[PDB]
């Protein structure tokens, strides 16, 4: 993470990004409208949509 | 005249035949139609694993 450089007596921001790639495994039930990932976020989609 | 073997004459049933087998030993095996795993893999999120 990064932290603002010190300066006495002042409120400083720091900005950090950190980019994620995941592999999850996503599962559906009938009647497969929707698929939830192994995050426990829903994804409102039909896995089967194209 | 002569001797004679019991088998040379034919012989006419006297006796009432009565017929019993027994029944025969059975094994049952272990037949579940839906074990715990399935059971508890069927929901959709578990959140232990979440």
């Amino acid at each position: 993470k990064y932290n603002p450089s010190r300066v006495e007596a002042f409120h400083r921001y720091g900005t950090t990004v950190n980019c994620i790639v995941e592999e999850v495994d996503a599962r559906s039930v009938y009647p497969y409208d929707e698929f939830v990932l192994a995050t426990g976020d829903f994804v409102y989609m039909s896995p089967f949509y194209g | 005249s002569h001797q004679l073997s019991r088998a040379d004459i034919t012989t006419v049933s006297t006796f009432i035949d009565l017929n019993i087998t027994m029944l025969e030993d059975h094994e049952f095996v272990p037949l579940e139609v839906y074990t715990r795993h399935e059971i508890k893999d069927s929901g959709l999120l578990d959140y232990t694993e979440v």
